[PDB]
């Protein structure tokens, strides 16, 4: 098996157009992953609060949408309750928080896409490891 | 006056040739990437 | 006498290359100050806590007070390159000095000067030397003492204000409160010199050490050892190295408390959270997250019949419950805020919790001093991902490690010295036997 | 003490450094030559990093007959073509 | 001065290493045991047999490499290169853990070779064979472990595989599975292995702090010499040292030294014994009386119980990752967990 | 004459039975109270809430327990690292629910055990003897700290502790291998090194020796009693043993100097116990084994399992059930 | 005959086994095996 283009093909939006990353591009964002995300997210769970995680399903069903590009990139600098309702860049990374959070500082807006890649990758690779938790280990 | 080849030097030979030819390879697989 | 392998031991009785010794030695020590800040400092991304970062002398600079400021954010990193600097010129003047005592210089020292020259067994002389060391042991804690008062302060954790770099005005200079400290138990809620939690105390301290020392520096100059100090000790240059390889074991014992309990002198922000500040940390990020859902902390009864977020300490005091039960006697300036006279308290809780506190300690949790050799951070069964080991498990593994041998060492030396001392140090005479007359046991 | 020549007189020899400097390098290219060339995954029947799994498979390839398992791997290998 | 005779005196040279009539079996055996682990860790995978990598061509380090065992399905087949599995191919071979049956025997034969290298070598020499006794206590653990156990199992699958994490998991598998640890022969070893290191350390320091003052330097080294008539140190002093700081101490260095060789041997066979009984899935388990009050009784809990609930915790998250051929499908919901975790 | 000099004469005199010495004075009292403390509540002490949770465990052989099961259980998890004397609790009952036994007991054994080493040293120094067996008997002694007071400062608990028993030792070195995969330490390898080694090398000098005993004997008596107490000469023949060792390997990889041999000896399970117990007291600090889970990907980056990702299946199955009930949030921290 | 002095040949080989097995460090923590 191998890091096909097939795979390295993910939404970009909620309308259905679809972005092929490059090699580079994952390898960039698992890097940047492990950078910003992983200290809570390694594997794709969320340590500080187990019950949500980074599962395509689990994104699709956020309000708004997160299993895409766009919704990704936009919860990296506006993240959000899983409904939507109240705004949590306080208290999560993101771009907006970055004087809080400052590991987001030099994080540019392609860096965004590498990371939202990365993150809709993964699950296609590691199947129900990606935010199964140890179970899967 | 001392032999060149003895039970000794195979011995030696038996170990030392192949642990080189490992050390190759075990050298050119540093550089194997996924 | 000597082999190779012992044969540092042929310098015992040569001052002048023994001399070279030591100070070269002294060299290598600089040296490594220097050159590891250059390469930590080379390798330093301000962006990312110091702890996420594999730094340790970084953090003992900044604890000092350069180059951060509120937060512990990072604001000028040139005293960090001064730090460098320095310390690496230094090396090559203990380099050179060193060398040239150890090649060139005379081989012995007493012929060339009355003054530097030493025998071991002169106990007066031997106390001079310590008088002088003493008194430079005394300026140095002075030297802090400086810093802390008139020339700049200190890196304060406990700061209103997330902590900050702040002048100490006012040094305890209490007794009662100073020695308090070193009668105080070594068991946990007491912690001996290991709980010392505020600047004023630490800069205080020093102020006494400084003059003790300084004044000890002076007495032992002006005096010789007493009668009974003259029979209880060996006097040796092996037992004196054996005396100090103690006194250095109990210190790196000290040190690897110092470091994995003490979050002042050690400040989190820098050195990461301590352990039992981590499993703190989890329990509050928990109740958090549970209380924003609606759960009520303080009436939710755990699978044991403890409360699942809040529990009583075995003297009454409300904490956080789990397994961290054991850690209820951690104090950090995230959580005192929440504390009231009965411990933890719940209005406070419900009410007054902050967003600020709720980051530090989701980072703290994140961050728990645990992580594998090959510094993959988390729990032992954790998936590679998070390359990590938190400073404060260095500092203590290392120093432990130091602490054990030295005493080792010790033993190993002052044992040495005494059968050197009374003579059988290469084994015993077969035409004297002592046990041959002597008596059987039965 | 029992007639072949001693191991410090032979190493610090020319004679020995004259060879070895040729015979060390040869042995430790061959070795590179037998993983750079790929040779040690054909002999081994070692599987390469594109070759664990078919594309969409995470099934392990498992051997599980006695007197057929030459003819499972053969068919797991052809799974891959 | 036949040709028989010939031979026995070439083999019986005084060489730098002595090749005797063992060692044409212990020659080639423990060089292609040893050849056979080194080629195997290098190169050869475990992916077919077990779905591991295992060689450092795959990515494995020092500790992670191993030459594991066959697939199950080979039940306790030999292996042969030239037999029915592998049909004389050499990749299949591989791919099929001929090399776990390759290591296994020639170095069994190895073994045997050696301890018959033991007794030459003594039998030249006009020593007693003391060592090649002693040395029945490693033939004894490694053919119980590594022969006798799987041989009672359903293949060589669930023997050792060889390498350092392998063999750890070979450890834990015992504790979760067999409840080694709570085996009155498994203990009678540990006792011989740390009494071993005990008589050891002990009896070198003894020796080297009871030395007699025979030269003249601080490196009390040079002072002995290999044909001198008298005791190096005293055992005397020796003597009245252990017997005031333990109260007993050994009088005679000839029960000292066979003591020596009798605890460790005599640990090992009797590890040996009890992992022939596990070759039966024979095990010390359980105490039954402690099942019985617990089961009626669920205020009961000691360390036995304990340690039981990780047995169990073991069991099933392990098995089935470390027996792929048994497709041990366990979801989620039937996984023992403790709270929280 | 005077009655101190007289004192101090006894305590240090070569003619007791038993030496006694400054070291002794310590020594006798902490380990009588260790022994005479444990061994009442190995047979009789009531359960002991280990792990802070009202969940009491059963340790003394009254309350069900054999010798294999039976322990004195470490004091709670709600005490940790305070120390717990008879005269802080309300009553005996109330500390022996919280397992103050096993603290009275740990304290004045490492104390004892300390003395005991100091008491080598100073017989040795009163016979005229080279001192420093105290050192080989260092390594076992830093072994008892790392699991009775290095591990349990480090985690916070003394309810982490080793068990005083059978049973609950194998409790604490299956909880250690999940919680700090000692099996891939280096330090806990080095250990193994010391240990094995330690016994072949036992078996080796053992055999050796005996192998080259000097025929001073009939068939029909012991040969031990070809060797007297005390006699001069040495008892076996050093040479033919290496004469034999040399060839079974090659000359030059067997000793002819029986001082470096047993120093040999001596020195190689010293330093691999100081190198195990120093795991314990690091892996006290949570400096853990070495971690290759996931470590070997495919090209698509599938997980390739090795025998670290097999075993990391047995850690977790220790780790998830592991004081089962003890736990009430996802991270066991400590 | 007994040219190269001991001591040069030691440190040779020496630093030739610091090289090697500084590669197999290093090869932990690039390509394969290093988890990435
Ligand atoms: C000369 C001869 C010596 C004879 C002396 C005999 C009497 C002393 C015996 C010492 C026993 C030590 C037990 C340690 C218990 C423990 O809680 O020890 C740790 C204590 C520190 O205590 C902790 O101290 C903490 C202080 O932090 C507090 O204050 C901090 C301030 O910032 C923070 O706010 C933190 O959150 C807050 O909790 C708390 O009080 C904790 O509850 C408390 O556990 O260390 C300290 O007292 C430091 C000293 C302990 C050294 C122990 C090392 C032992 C080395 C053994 C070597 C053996 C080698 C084997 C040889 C073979
Ligand atoms: C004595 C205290 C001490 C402590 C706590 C540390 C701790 C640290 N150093 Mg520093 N370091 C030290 C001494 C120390 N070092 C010395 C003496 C040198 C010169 C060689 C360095 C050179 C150095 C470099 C060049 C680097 C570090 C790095 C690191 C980090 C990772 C360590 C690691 O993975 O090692 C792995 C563990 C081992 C190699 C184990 C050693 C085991 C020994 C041989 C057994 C000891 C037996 C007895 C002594 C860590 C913060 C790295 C880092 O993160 O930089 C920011 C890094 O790149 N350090
Ligand atoms: C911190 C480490 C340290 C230090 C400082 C010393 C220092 C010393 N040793 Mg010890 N030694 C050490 C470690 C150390 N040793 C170790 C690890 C071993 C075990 C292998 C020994 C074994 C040993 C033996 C066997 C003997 C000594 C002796 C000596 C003394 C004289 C050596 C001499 O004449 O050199 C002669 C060497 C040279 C001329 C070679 C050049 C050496 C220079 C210093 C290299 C420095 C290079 C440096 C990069 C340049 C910087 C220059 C710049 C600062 C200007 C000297 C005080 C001797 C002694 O006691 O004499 C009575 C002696 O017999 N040592
Ligand atoms: C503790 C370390 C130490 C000690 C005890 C000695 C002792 C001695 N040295 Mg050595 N030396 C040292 C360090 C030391 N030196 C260093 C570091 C260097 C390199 C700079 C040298 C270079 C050196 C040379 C080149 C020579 C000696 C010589 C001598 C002898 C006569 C010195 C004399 O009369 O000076 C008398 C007093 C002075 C020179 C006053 C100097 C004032 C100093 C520099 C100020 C001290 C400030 C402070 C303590 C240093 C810290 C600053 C830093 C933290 C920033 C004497 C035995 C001589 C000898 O034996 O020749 C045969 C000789 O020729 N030394
Ligand atoms: C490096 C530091 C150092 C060293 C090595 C020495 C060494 C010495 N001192 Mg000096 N001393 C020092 C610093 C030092 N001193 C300082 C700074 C002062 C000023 C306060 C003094 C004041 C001083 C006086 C006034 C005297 C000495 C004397 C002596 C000699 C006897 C030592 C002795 O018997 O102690 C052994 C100590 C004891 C037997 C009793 C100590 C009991 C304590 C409580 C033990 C605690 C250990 C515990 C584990 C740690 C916890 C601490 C506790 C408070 C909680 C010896 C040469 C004597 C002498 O002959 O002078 C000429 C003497 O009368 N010293
Ligand atoms: C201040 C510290 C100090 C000082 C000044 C001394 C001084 C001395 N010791 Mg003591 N010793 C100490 C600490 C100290 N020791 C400690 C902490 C221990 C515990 C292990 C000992 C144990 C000890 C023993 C057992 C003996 C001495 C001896 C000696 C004498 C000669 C030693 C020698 O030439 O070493 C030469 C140096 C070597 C042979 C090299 C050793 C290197 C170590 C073992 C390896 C460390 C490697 C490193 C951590 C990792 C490698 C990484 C790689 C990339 C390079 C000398 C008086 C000897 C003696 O009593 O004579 C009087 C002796 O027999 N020492
Ligand atoms: C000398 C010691 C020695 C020993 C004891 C063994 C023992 C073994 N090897 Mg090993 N082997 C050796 C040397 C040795 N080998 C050498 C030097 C090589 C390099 C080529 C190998 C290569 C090797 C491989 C590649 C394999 C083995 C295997 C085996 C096993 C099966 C052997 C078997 O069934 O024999 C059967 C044959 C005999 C027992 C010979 C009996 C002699 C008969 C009675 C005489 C017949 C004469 C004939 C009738 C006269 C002429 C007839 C006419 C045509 C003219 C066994 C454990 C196999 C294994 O481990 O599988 C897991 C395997 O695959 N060996
Ligand atoms: C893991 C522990 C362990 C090892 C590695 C070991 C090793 C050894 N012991 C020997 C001897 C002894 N061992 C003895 C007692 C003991 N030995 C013990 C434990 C061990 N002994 C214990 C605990 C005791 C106490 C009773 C005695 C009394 C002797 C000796 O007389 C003898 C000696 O000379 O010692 C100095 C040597 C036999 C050499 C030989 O047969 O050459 C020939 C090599 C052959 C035949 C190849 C065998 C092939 C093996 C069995 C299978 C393959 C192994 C792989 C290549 C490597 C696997 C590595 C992974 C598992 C990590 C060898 C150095
Ligand atoms: C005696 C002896 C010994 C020892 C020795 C020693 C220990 C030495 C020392 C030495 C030393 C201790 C050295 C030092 C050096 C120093 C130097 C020489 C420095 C340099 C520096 C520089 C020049 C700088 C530069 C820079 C800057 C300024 C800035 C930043 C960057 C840089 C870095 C570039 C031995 C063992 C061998 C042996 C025997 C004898
Ligand atoms: C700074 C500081 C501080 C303070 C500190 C101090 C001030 C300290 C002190 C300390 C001290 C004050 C110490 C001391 C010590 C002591 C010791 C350590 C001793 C020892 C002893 C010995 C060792 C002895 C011995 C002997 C005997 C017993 C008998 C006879 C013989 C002899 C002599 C040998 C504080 C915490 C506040 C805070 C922070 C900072
Ligand atoms: C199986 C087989 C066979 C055989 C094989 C062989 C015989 C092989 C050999 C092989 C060999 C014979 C190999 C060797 C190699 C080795 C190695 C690979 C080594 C390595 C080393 C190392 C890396 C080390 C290092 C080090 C360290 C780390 C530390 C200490 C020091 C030293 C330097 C040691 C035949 C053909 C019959 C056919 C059938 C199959």
């Amino acid at each position: 098996a191998e890091l096909t283009p097939e795979v390295l093909t993910v939404p970009l939006n909620s309308e259905g157009k679809t972005i092929t990353l490059t090699e580079k591009q994952y390898l960039e964002g698992k890097r940047l992953f492990q950078y910003a995300c992983a200290s809570c997210h390694v594997g794709g769970i969320t340590k500080t609060n187990p019950s949500l995680d980074l599962r395509t399903e689990t994104l699709a069903l956020a309000t708004p949408p997160r299993d895409n590009i766009e919704g990704l990139v936009d919860y990296m600098k506006n993240p959000t309750t899983y409904d939507g309702e109240q705004e949590i860049a306080e208290v999560h990374p993101s771009l907006r928080s970055a004087d809080i959070f400052p590991k987001m500082r030099n994080l540019t807006e392609k860096d965004l896409v590498a990371i939202a890649g990365h993150i809709l990758v993964e699950p296609k690779i590691l199947g129900d490891k990606w935010g199964g938790g140890k179970v899967y280990y | 006056s001392y032999p060149i080849f003895t039970v000794r030097w195979v011995a030696v030979h038996t170990l030392a040739v192949p642990t080189i030819f490992f050390l190759g390879a075990i050298a050119a697989m540093q550089f194997i990437q996924r | 006498g000597f082999a190779w392998w012992a044969g540092n031991a042929r310098l015992i009785n040569l001052s002048g290359k023994l001399l070279g010794a030591h100070v070269a030695h002294a060299g290598l020590i600089v040296f490594w100050a220097g050159a590891m800040t250059l390469f930590e400092l080379a390798h330093f991304i301000p962006e990312k806590p110091m702890y996420e970062q594999g730094l340790i002398l970084i953090p003992h600079i900044a604890t000092l007070g350069w180059g951060v400021g509120p937060g512990g954010e990072v604001v000028d990193t040139f005293p960090f390159f001064v730090v460098g600097v320095v310390h690496l010129i230094s090396s090559a003047v203990l380099g050179f000095g060193g060398v040239y005592h150890a090649i060139r210089g005379p081989e012995t020292l007493e012929e060339y000067s009355s003054f530097f020259g030493y025998d071991w067994k002169d106990k007066n002389k031997m106390t001079t030397i310590l008088g002088f060391h003493l008194i430079v042991l005394g300026i140095g804690a002075l030297l802090l003492v400086a810093k802390a008062m008139f020339f700049g302060g200190l890196y304060d954790t406990w700061a209103p204000g997330g902590g900050d770099v702040r002048v100490i005005t006012n040094p305890t200079l209490d007794p009662r409160v100073i020695f308090g400290y070193l009668l105080k138990s070594p068991f946990g809620g007491e912690g001996w010199i290991v709980s010392v939690n505020n600047l004023e105390d630490v800069v205080g301290g020093h102020i006494w050490i400084g003059l003790i020392c300084i004044a000890g520096g002076i007495w032992h100059i002006l005096t010789t050892p007493f009668g009974w100090a003259r029979r209880a000790f060996i006097w040796s240059g092996e037992a004196y190295l054996s005396y100090s390889l103690g006194a250095l074991s109990m210190m790196g014992f000290i040190a690897t408390c110092f470091v994995w309990f003490n979050n002042t002198v050690y400040p989190s922000e820098f050195y990461g959270p301590t352990g039992p500040e981590a499993s703190q940390a989890q329990a509050m990020t928990f109740l958090i997250r549970d209380q924003k859902l609606g759960a009520n902390v303080g009436s939710a009864q755990g699978p044991t019949g403890l409360g699942k977020y809040l529990m009583r300490s075995p003297t009454g005091e409300i904490i956080f419950g789990g397994e961290t039960m054991r850690f209820w006697d951690f104090r950090g300036p995230w959580l005192e805020p929440l504390r009231g006279p009965n411990g933890l308290d719940l209005n406070k809780i419900k009410n007054d919790i902050q967003p600020w506190q709720e980051r530090r300690a989701a980072e703290y949790m994140t961050h728990a001093p645990l992580g594998s050799l090959n510094s993959v951070g988390g729990v032992a069964t954790e998936i590679n991902s998070v390359n990590f080991v938190s400073p404060r498990s260095w500092l203590a593994t290392s120093h432990f490690v130091l602490a054990f041998f030295f005493l080792v060492g010790h033993l190993w030396h002052a044992g040495r010295a005494r059968a050197a001392a009374a003579g059988f140090e290469k084994g015993i005479d077969r035409e004297s036997e002592p046990v041959l007359s002597m008596p059987s046991l039965d | 003490t029992t007639g072949e020549r001693p191991f410090s007189d032979i190493i610090t020899s020319v004679r020995y450094w004259v060879i070895h400097s040729i015979t060390i390098p040869a042995l430790f290219i061959a070795g590179w030559l037998f993983v750079s060339t790929g040779l040690a995954y054909d002999v081994f029947g070692t599987p390469r990093p594109d070759s664990y799994y078919a594309q969409e498979q995470r099934s392990i390839p498992l051997v599980t007959d006695r007197f057929e398992a030459k003819q499972q791997v053969e068919t797991f290998l052809e799974q891959l073509k | 001065r036949g040709w028989f005779d010939i031979l026995d005196d070439w083999l019986k040279r005084d060489r730098f290493v002595f090749v005797g009539w063992s060692g044409i079996l212990l020659f080639p055996c423990a060089y292609l045991a040893l050849g056979g682990w080194l080629t195997g860790t290098t190169f050869v995978t475990s992916w077919y047999t077990h779905g591991l990598a295992s060689s450092y061509l795959e990515g494995c380090n020092f500790l992670t490499v191993a030459v594991s065992t066959p697939a199950n399905s080979m039940g306790h087949s030999l292996l042969l290169l030239w037999g029915p599995e592998a049909q004389g191919d050499f990749t299949r071979w591989c791919q099929l853990g001929g090399l776990w049956t390759f290591i296994a025997l020639h170095g069994a034969f190895g073994l045997i070779g050696f301890m018959l290298r033991q007794f030459e070598i003594a039998r030249l020499v006009g020593v007693r064979p003391y060592n090649a006794i002693a040395f029945s206590a490693p033939i004894a653990v490694f053919v119980s472990v590594f022969l006798i156990y799987p041989l009672g199992q359903s293949s060589w699958f669930f023997a050792p595989s060889f390498g350092v994490a392998a063999i750890f998991r070979f450890l834990l598998f015992f504790q979760g599975f067999h409840n080694w640890t709570l085996n009155p022969f498994h203990m009678m070893g540990v006792a011989g292995v740390l009494g071993g290191a005990l008589l050891c350390a002990i009896h070198g320091a003894t020796v080297e702090n009871t030395l007699f003052q025979d030269g003249e330097g601080a490196s009390t080294f040079r002072a002995f010499n290999p044909t001198q008539a008298e005791e190096t140190y005293s055992m005397v002093t020796a003597n009245r040292f252990w017997s005031q700081i333990f109260g007993i101490a050994f009088s005679n260095k000839r029960w000292l030294h066979f003591f020596m060789l009798f605890v460790p041997v005599t640990g090992l066979w009797m590890s040996a014994i009890g992992v022939v009984g596990l070759a039966l899935n024979l095990r010390s388990y359980d105490f039954i009386s402690q099942e019985i009050r617990a089961a009626e009784d669920p205020e009961f809990e000691t360390f036995y119980t304990k340690n039981l609930l990780l047995n169990e915790g073991i069991r099933a998250w392990m098995a089935p990752q470390d027996q792929p051929h048994e497709n041990f499908v366990f979801p989620e919901e039937v996984l023992p967990r403790g709270n929280a975790l | 004459a005077n009655l101190w000099e007289r004192f101090c004469n006894w305590v240090t005199s070569t003619d007791n039975r038993l030496y006694v010495g400054w070291f002794g004075v310590i020594m006798i009292p902490t380990l009588l109270a260790a022994t005479i403390c444990f061994v009442i509540a190995f047979i009789a002490a009531p359960p002991v809430d280990i792990d802070g949770i009202r969940e009491p465990v059963s340790g003394s052989l009254l309350y069900g327990n054999n010798i294999i099961t039976g322990a004195v259980v470490p004091s709670s998890n709600a005490i940790g690292l305070h120390f717990y004397p008879i005269w802080e609790a309300a009553s005996l009952d109330e500390w022996l629910y919280n397992g103050g036994p096993y603290q009275l007991i740990i304290f004045h054994f490492l104390l004892g055990a300390s003395c005991y080493m100091g008491r080598q040293w100073e017989l040795s120094y009163r016979l005229g003897m080279r001192p420093w067996i105290c050192v080989a008997y260092s390594a076992p002694l830093a072994s008892a700290f790392a699991v009775f007071l290095i591990y349990p400062i480090g985690q916070g608990s003394f309810s982490d502790g080793m068990p005083l028993g059978i049973s609950g030792t194998f409790n604490f070195m299956i909880v250690f291998q999940a919680e700090h995969n000692i099996l891939m330490h280096p330090f806990h390898q080095l250990g193994v090194a010391g240990v094995f080694g330690g016994a072949l090398f036992c078996a080796m000098h053992g055999s050796l020796v005996t192998s080259s005993l000097i025929r001073e004997t009939t068939e029909t008596e012991s040969a031990n009693y070809g060797y007297k107490f005390g006699q001069e000469e040495e008892t076996y023949n050093i040479v033919a043993a290496h004469g034999y060792f040399g060839r079974l390997i090659f000359q030059y990889a067997s000793f002819n100097n029986s001082r470096s041999l047993h120093f040999f000896l001596a020195a190689w399970p010293v330093v691999g116990v100081w190198f195990t117990a120093l795991g314990i007291s690091t892996m006290a600090f949570n400096l853990n084994g070495f971690n290759f889970n996931h470590s070997v990907i495919d090209a698509k980056g599938n997980v390739i399992n090795t025998w670290a990702d097999i075993i990391n299946r047995a850690n977790l199955g220790m780790e998830v059930m592991h004081e089962r009930n003890a736990h009430n949030f996802p991270l066991d921290l400590a | 005959g007994g040219r190269i002095p001991l001591w040069i040949v030691a440190t040779v080989a020496g630093m030739g086994v610091i090289v090697i097995v500084g590669l197999f460090f290093y090869g932990a923590y690039a390509g394969l095996g290093s988890s990435l």
